[PDB]
RNA sequence: AACGCCUCUAAGGUCGUAUCCGUGCUGGACUGCAAUGAUAAAUAAGGGGCAAUUUGCAUUGUAUGGCUUCUAAACCAUUUAAAGUUUAUAAUUUACUUUAUAAACGACAAUGGAUGUGAUGCCAAUGUAAUUUGUAACAUAGUAAAUUGGGAGGAUCUUCGAUCACCUGAUGCCGCGCUAGUUACAUAUAAAAGCAUUAUUUAAUACAAUGACAAAGCCUAGAAUCAAUUGUAAACGACUUUU
RNA sequence: AUGUCGGCUCUUCCUAUCAUUGUGAAGCAAAAUUCACCAAGCGUUGGAUUGUUCACCCAUGCAAGGGAACGUGAGCUGGGU
RNA sequence: AGUCGAAAUCCGCUAAGGAGUGUGUAACAACUCACCUGCCGAAGCAACUAGCCCUUAAAAUGGAUGGCGCUUAAGUUGUAU
RNA sequence: UUUAUCAUAAAAUAUAACUUAUAGUUUAUGCAUUUUAACACAGAAUAAAUGUUAUUAAUUUGAUAAAGUGCUGAUAGAUUUAUAUGAUUACAGUGCGUUAAUUUUUCGGAAUUAUAUAAUGGCAUAAUUAUCAUUGAUUUUUGUGU
């Protein structure tokens, strides 16, 4: 019905200083930057000469501002990123072969193997700004750092997405390596 | 065209057995005067027995709303057939003037349901105050203070030059 | 638009061409004959959109579609 | 919210497409998404609705009640004092090619378009005024200083 | 140049819709017209990109089944992908509507003198002014790189070589009026010079 | 996200087919386009380019009523119909970069234009048109030009692309001709009696463009094909080759 | 006066998918199979009898789709009428 | 034994606990719902109905809103000059 | 309607105190000040904005008609041997031959009555034909007076 006014408004904390720019957002923190543009919804983006910043669509149908409660919500992940930063877990459960996962320098990529007992020797690589290593202090586990939450979880699931069995049953060959804690990396232990 | 108001009375010729028949009149809107005669009679010949001619027309006149410049929000109780499916509504219009919010209520009701307007039929035409009127896209215009910058123009295509020289920049801030 | 074409509605248009030949003196002030022009007279109004109709003394080739014709401000109302 | 033109009552909009082009209205209330009223008592124009399309927005708002009557917008209009800072609003200059350049009438034209030839030989000669790199001096400018020495000192020629 | 106008309208075609700037080009033709439309391969076309996709993979499929060779040939370069519509707006198999299109060159990627000829824009057919909010538009850019161009690079390359000498011809003007508004001061007691164009405009003093 | 929650989706990013599109491969805007090599006979005379051409005749194209001219100097560097753009300022910085602060503009009148966006001409007349008109006086401003070696500079089916524009060494001395304003003065021209003049609108001046002649120096001295041969080729042509 | 069955030869096109590539589902443990989606790119045979087309039979095959100009007689053949 | 399926059948307890709601759990039992209040606090939930759009919607040369193209239309419905 | 005047209402937002909130501010976690586009119907007062009744100022408003109202622009067209066997004349329009004052410009013009009507329209009245509705109105034949 072409509504007026649907417009929300983030909530800046004061470790971070964040900068709207046209409609781009440059949100620099502790962790380091995410640059991150919305030159496609066409909302009308503002810091109202505050800490925060305010998103605002007039006369958007529906659709439209629908579109309203995520950009306020990408945001707002963007400054989880550079303060606490955006850290999944994997956990690789198989049945007979241990999945031999491994990662290294540099070769922070990935190089996984014995999947399922098949030679192919599959490679994952990662999303930029964003490192694997393999977890310590426990079995066959992994970490993947970073501070864009699509460049971790996107990345962090390439992972997950292969290794899948092929050609067979899938509820009976349970194995893979499958995603167990999307965490912080400092809030507010780890 | 725009639906001006008319208000049209009927008699029923007076013939010796009964002479002074009783005088009905109605609340039309037709684009004309002639048609306004016209809508009467279609909606003579469901009320009374009467038909043209066993009837007649006696004084009409166009009114001419009374205040044209208060922002009156009417709301419209309406009748209508569909493909398969004669309907009840009740439809609402903010505007100055009453056959402005009739012929406002045509081009709507046309184009949202198709609805070929000799299958419309007025049933009632108030001005509801405020407070009842229930239709989300009037009330959302109630609000003073109203802030609203939609930055609107037509923005005339393009200008004096079809080869124009300066690229229009809309926005302009 | 329409009203910019209305002015020129009665002015002596004229299209003006050439030809190979003189075939002719110069009997009235100095001719060469070497340039040829159709008089004409603009009529009315043609489009929505300040275009124009034309009746001309014969009746312009066709392969003069797209070429200049030269309407004239004489005869001027002011 | 960088605080763009509002349609607020009441908003001083100066109309365009329809009727009453050139006309500095007052928005009073809102009708609908495409419409308003208008009423601009000091510039002539009663209360009419306008088309939104039609009336282009300025910077001057001003204070009434929505349900104003005209006699107190034109209370107001006087009070706030836009007649006197209109006409001086930075590009309400740049209205007034309608009062001057709009048919500058051929008793205007060659006066203010023969001049421009004045200005320009003035112009030009004042051009090769140059301290880019040469500075000093580029020769054949044993020759040009004699002509500029009639730019600095100047008594009398070079030097 | 001289002419009609010009010898010359040169139009850019960045930011325009594809089919509105061709009507708006072979109508403008048939005037006796002399254009000549750069940058083409920015023309934007409505609808997004798997619209269009398929409507130019329905036209190559096109094709004699005789004999290929004879059937319709599908250019695939942007300048080809606009000139195809100027032929459909066009009364081509005329000997009038052929030299039409023998006034109509169009280039993509802005070459050699289109380059500082002064070029205009259409506001008929400007995207940003007819097509809506929320509605995906193309280019022909990536059009013709999806169906087969083989120079996308080629032309970006270029671009950015007279990108790269537009700011050195740039900075040689944007200080060359730095030195007319010096230039300005030493003529303001001239004789009485200014007066006569400065009470009607002014505006700009 | 809508829909306080879930959700592969509405906006946004991804994974991805023996398909599709391209490469690779075969034909080539029949006769597209670029690069290149040679550029005739003669060597007495000629013939062929250089060439604006200098030297005239004479035509076309044109600004056509002196100029209904134009300029072949720019307005974003992913994009977005509110969307933002400029401007200083301070820092940053190759960069109008980045960042901050403050302005202006309020998608008006206006800006689709004359910012005539290195600021157009509408002319040096100091009587300006279908010719040019002279000389002093005074004020400020004060140009435009012509000869010698090194560099950096410039290529998108070109309006002239082995040249080219700036810049330094440096030759030299226009001191030929600048201009604007105020005032004076010296002449010449110009009038087609048509008094309801127009006509197949001449045409110039000038710009530019050839064209052809007697007029003008320079430069130039090769090939192809057929016939014969070949046999990588062959119905015939054509192709590969050879003196 | 439009040569009227077939076969042989040879083209291309269509999907109403038989197999292969990519996937989804299963009363899917594996194997084998069935259901469904995007898909026409490459395939889709050798023979006994009969003039026939479908036909059935032997054999190949992890695995043997169906059709279009009643395709095709100055293409042949001439077995059928 | 409250509980594959129940004739019945109330109540007691009590803001709120039913001869009882749950995994194709044979006993007890575990176990959770219903319910109430805490929590937050503006509208929410469902069955319809008919507009355009979609799916349904599959044929053989290459191909047709007549063509180009169009998508705040150059589409559709209601109208205006 | 609108402007305008009236009287009361009853006051739904805008000028017009000071909260709190909010951040940016100072000074030592608060205050001090600054923008409240957080802005407490948070108050007073005002708009007697709004609400009620009534009247109107060049009495204000369009459309719908008629009049020539006053024209200004353009377009195309123009038969004709009217004696090659029958009006070129009826029209009106100009230039000579009572009057007198009135006026104006003074160079014109200018104006003025009675001069004879049936008088037609207007008024009064009589009169009658015939009627929507009938207090009346509409007439009709008129006639008289004015």
């Amino acid at each position: 019905m072409r509504t007026i006014n649907s417009n929300q408004c983030v909530k800046i904390p004061k470790d971070i200083k964040a900068s709207v720019k046209a409609r781009v957002v440059t949100i620099t923190g502790t962790r380091g930057t995410l640059k991150r543009s919305f030159k496609h919804l066409a909302l009308d983006m503002y810091m109202p000469d505050k800490r925060t910043l305010k998103v605002e669509k007039w006369f958007g149908t529906k659709k439209e501002l629908a579109a309203v409660r995520t950009v306020c919500s990408h945001i707002e992940n963007m400054i989880k990123g550079v303060t606490f930063g955006f850290q999944y877990k994997m956990r690789a459960v198989y049945a007979h072969f241990p999945i031999n996962c491994v990662t290294s320098e540099n070769n922070t990529v990935i190089e996984i193997r014995n999947f399922l007992g098949e030679k192919y020797i599959r490679r994952v690589e990662m999303a930029p700004g964003v490192t694997v290593v393999n977890s310590t202090a426990q079995k066959d586990e992994l970490i993947v750092e970073g501070n864009d939450i699509e460049s971790v979880s996107g990345s962090a699931a390439l992972i997950q997405q292969s290794t899948t069995v092929k050609n067979k049953d899938i509820r009976k060959f349970l194995d893979g390596l499958y995603v167990s804690e999307k965490t912080t990396v400092v809030k507010l232990e780890s | 065209g725009l639906l001006k108001e008319y208000e049209v009375v009927g008699r029923k010729l007076p013939s010796e057995k009964e002479p002074q028949t009783p005088l009905y009149k109605m609340r039309i809107f037709a684009p004309d005067n002639i048609v306004a005669k016209s809508r009467f009679w279609y909606f003579l010949r469901q009320l009374k027995k009467f038909k043209k001619t066993t009837g007649e027309i006696v004084s009409i006149k166009q009114v001419y709303e009374t205040s044209p410049v208060k922002i009156k929000n009417f709301g419209i109780w309406l009748r209508y057939d569909s493909r398969s499916g004669t309907h009840n509504m009740y439809r609402e219009y903010r505007d100055l003037t009453v056959g402005g919010a009739v012929t406002q209520c045509y081009r709507d009701m046309g184009a949202r349901h198709r609805a070929r307007a000799h299958s419309i039929q007025i049933i009632k035409v108030d001005s509801i105050p405020a407070a009842k009127t229930r239709r989300v896209h009037v009330k959302q215009f109630h609000d003073s203070k109203i802030k609203f910058p939609l930055v609107q123009r037509v923005h005339h295509k393009g200008n004096r030059k079809l080869f124009s020289f300066r690229k229009p920049r809309t926005y302009f801030q | 638009r329409k009203e910019h074409g209305s002015f020129y509605v009665g002015k002596r248009c004229v299209y003006v061409y050439k030809a190979e030949t003189k075939k002719c003196v110069p009997q009235h002030p100095e001719r060469k004959t070497r340039v040829r022009a159709v008089w004409g007279k603009v009529t009315r109004i043609h489009g929505n959109t300040g275009a124009v109709r034309a009746r001309f003394n014969r009746n312009l080739p066709g392969h003069a579609m797209g070429h200049r014709i030269r309407i004239m401000l004489y005869p001027s109302r002011i | 919210m960088p605080f763009e033109r509002f349609v607020q009552t009441g908003r001083i909009a100066k109309a365009s497409a329809g009727p009453l082009k050139g006309r500095l209205v007052a928005i009073v209330d809102v009708i609908d998404q495409n419409r308003v009223l208008v009423d601009g008592p000091l510039t002539g124009v009663p209360r009419q609705e306008y088309r939104l399309n039609n009336l282009h927005l300025t910077k001057y708002r001003i204070k009434f009640p929505y349900t104003a009557p005209t006699r107190i917008v034109r209370k107001a209009w006087t009070e706030s004092d836009l007649k006197a800072q209109w006409k001086v609003s930075p590009w309400s200059v740049k209205a007034q090619n309608i009062c001057k350049r709009s048919s500058l009438n051929d008793f205007d034209r060659f006066k203010l378009r023969y001049a421009k030839r004045q200005r320009n030989k003035l112009l030009t000669i004042a051009f090769n005024t140059l301290k880019k790199r040469t500075k000093a001096d580029g020769t054949p400018r044993v020759l040009k200083k004699d002509r500029r020495e009639r730019l600095r000192a100047e008594k009398a020629k070079g030097g | 140049m001289t002419g009609l106008t010009n010898r010359t309208v040169v139009i850019d075609g960045r930011g325009h819709l594809l089919g509105r700037l061709a009507s708006v080009v072979a109508k403008y033709l048939l005037q006796g017209g002399k254009v000549a439309v750069v940058r083409c391969e920015e023309l934007n076309l409505s609808g997004h990109f798997y619209r269009n996709k398929i409507k130019f993979l329905a036209y190559l499929r096109k094709r004699c089944n005789v004999n290929p060779a004879r059937g319709p040939f599908h250019f695939r370069a942007p300048s080809r992908i606009f000139y195809k519509a100027v032929r459909g707006m066009i009364p081509h198999k005329t000997k009038r509507g052929q030299a039409a299109l023998a006034r109509l060159r169009v280039f993509d990627g802005i070459p050699s003198p289109y380059d500082k000829r002064r070029r205009v824009v259409v506001p008929i057919a400007m995207r940003v002014l007819t097509l809506r909010s929320d509605r995906k538009y193309c280019q022909v850019g990536r059009l013709s790189h999806e169906v087969g161009w083989h120079y996308q690079d080629v032309i970006k390359s270029l671009e950015r070589k007279r990108k790269a000498k537009l700011r050195v011809t740039l900075k040689h003007n944007r200080e060359l009026k730095k030195l007319t508004v010096k230039a300005r001061e030493n003529i303001a007691k001239a004789a009485e010079p200014f007066n006569k164009i400065i009470k009607s405009y002014g505006y700009e003093v």
